[PDB]
């Protein structure tokens, strides 16, 4: 879809998982996306959590001067959904283990926007069909 | 390494579609 209505998407994601306060009002399509994606991002860890026993803590403690870098390399060689949620995933990892819940910082604007980007920038929309 | 996590997360999302 739209490349706006992707980007609203992913702020207003970011922001759920953040849990915050104010509520900046969007379409019930907007919603109803972040919902998905949430579930899909637990389901997700949740695999992540029976191949693996680390936690993405250690490897993320630089996020604010590697992030790019780690979305470059996830998708490096290929592009599918598995991998888009994963990517969102370490987003919610982000938002709900790094940065503190509650309060939307400039920080998580660096994150806004950095997946944002990145999402845009490499088609993602073209992979993650949320049916 | 942020490079460990990213093939823990390829092979993670590879299997996702699976699993």
């Amino acid at each position: 879809k739209s490349g706006t209505y992707w980007a609203t998407l992913i702020t207003a994601f970011l922001k759920t998982v953040s849990k915050v306060e104010e509520l900046d009002c969007v379409d019930s399509a907007v919603l109803v996306d972040v919902s998905k994606i949430i579930t899909l991002t637990q389901e997700f860890r949740r695999h992540y959590d029976s191949v693996y026993r680390a936690d993405y803590g250690p490897a993320l403690k630089n996020w604010k001067r590697d992030l790019s870098k780690l979305f470059t390399s996830l998708f490096v060689d290929v592009i599918n959904s598995g991998r888009i949620v994963g990517f969102f995933d370490v987003g919610r990892y982000v938002c709900e283990e790094v940065l503190c819940p509650g309060s939307w910082t400039e920080d998580h604007e660096l994150l806004n926007d950095c997946m944002t980007h990145f999402f845009i920038e490499n088609n993602l929309m073209n992979h993650f069909p949320l049916e | 390494t942020m490079e460990n996590l990213s093939r823990r997360l390829k092979v993670t999302g590879d299997l996702f579609d699976i699993m």
